[PDB]
């Protein structure tokens, strides 16, 4: 009945994150008995004020998800968050639309519980220090701040890709994310633009507690560099009014509830 | 071959200033243009862009698929995929003189402010 402490006493700090030893979900499930059907966990000791929905954009990346789950579940519990895992699976073969799947995650998670915070994470990024809290702050939160891929440094100060968090209000205020970015790149630069045009800046853990590992992979098919990203990124100010939460359309083809997570398959259409 | 900010700034010294562009602006541009990957190859629309600078085979180099390209730079696009940047730099230099920095579309939107961060903090 007690509010959880500002900082959790279960934090372990830096952790070794490797991807050699193959993972067994069933074992992971076993090691994580407190996680309920659909990837929902809520602290039984204290009351967390962080009602977090972790949203993962997805498509043929099951190996990655296994690892994601194995590492994050223990981590999110140590962070004492009231959370749910949501894998938004893009059905079909058209270009990958990261930002639109995240938008869907937001709408679809709100149907299950009244989450107040939203973490958007790619399947291939694992935090290497549990002090890098997966929650919302007074400002929009960029989490995967120092990825191994960029030599544990932030590639550019305007970077908002990888893992980030927005409270429900912060998200709503920018009309959520854009649905019009198909193919790789720029949607995160757009989101960043959106925040700025709404008077919000970006909060970030320092480079040491934000060390992040990214599971290596080959550039995915159907997610090639968007040739228009640069043009689109320059009109955020105007397009953000007509492209976002208020223009989201999709069809839910299937809601799967596994013990460690909830996976939704959706048809979000094609690059119109 | 995935290079880094500093490697890029070191191999690019000779293009600094040309057409008003600094090495800050170049690292910024190259990062968003190629990710600093000398073997980057991106298909756009009926044309392919090559290397660190993503030089198009539509007008700048001769590619096995576009044997009619004006090949303004007079080079085989494939020579833009190795780790010798001299010819990539020379061609870039032609693109600047003839079309200007806006050939590189990342320039205006990503590289118009906050350049301080793009400097290489190493000798
Ligand atoms: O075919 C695809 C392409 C992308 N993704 C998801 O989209 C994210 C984007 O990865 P990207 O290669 O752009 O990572 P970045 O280089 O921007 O860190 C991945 O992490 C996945 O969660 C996926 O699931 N399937
Ligand atoms: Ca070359």
């Amino acid at each position: 009945l007690t509010a959880c402490p500002e900082e959790s006493p279960l934090l372990v700090g830096p952790m070794l994150i490797e991807f050699n030893i193959p993972v067994d979900l069933k074992l992971v499930e076993q090691q994580n008995p407190k996680v309920k059907l659909g990837g929902r966990y809520t602290p039984m000791d204290c009351i967390s004020p962080h009602k977090v929905a972790i949203i993962i954009p997805f498509r043929n990346r099951q190996e990655h998800l296994k690892y994601w789950l194995y590492y994050l579940h223990p981590i999110l519990q140590r962070q004492q968050l009231d959370y749910g895992i949501y894998v938004i699976n893009q059905a079909g073969e058209s270009m990958f639309n990261r930002a639109k799947l995240l938008n869907v995650g937001f709408k679809e998670a709100l149907k299950d519980y009244d989450y107040n915070c939203f973490v958007f994470s790619d399947v291939d990024l694992i935090p290497m220090n549990d002090h890098n809290t997966y929650r919302c702050f007074s400002q929009p939160r960029h989490i995967s701040v120092a990825m191994d891929k960029f030599g544990f440094s932030l590639p550019y100060v305007q970077y908002f890709g990888g893992v980030s968090a927005l409270s429900k209000q912060q998200f709503l205020s920018i009309n959520g994310f854009p649905n019009n970015y198909w193919g790789w790149g720029g949607e995160d630069d757009d989101i960043y633009n959106r925040l700025a045009f709404r008077g919000m800046s970006v909060s970030r853990p320092n480079a040491v507690i934000g060390k992040c590992r990214m599971i290596r992979h080959s550039r995915d098919k159907k997610n090639e560099p968007n040739p228009q990203r640069f043009d689109r990124i320059a009109h955020t100010k105007e397009t953000m009014l007509s492209d976002g939460l208020n223009s989201l359309t999709y069809m839910v083809l299937e809601v799967q509830r596994y013990p460690l997570y909830t996976k939704i398959t959706v048809d979000i259409g094609t690059p119109s | 071959t995935e290079l880094t900010k500093c490697k890029v700034s070191h191999a690019i010294k000779d293009i600094d200033g040309y057409q008003g562009i600094s090495l800050l602006e170049w690292a910024c541009v190259l990062f968003h243009t190629s990710g600093y990957d000398t073997q980057a190859v991106v298909n756009d629309n009926g044309s392919t862009e090559y290397g660190l600078f993503q030089i198009s085979d539509r007008f700048w180099c001769k590619s096995s698929e576009f044997p009619e390209s004006e090949n303004i730079c007079g080079i085989s696009c494939d020579k833009l995929l190795d780790d010798e940047l001299d010819d990539d730099i020379a061609c870039a230099k032609k693109i600047l003189a003839i079309k200007g920095i806006d050939y590189w579309k990342a320039y205006k939107p990503m590289c118009s402010e906050k350049l301080e961060q793009w400097r290489c903090e190493k000798p």
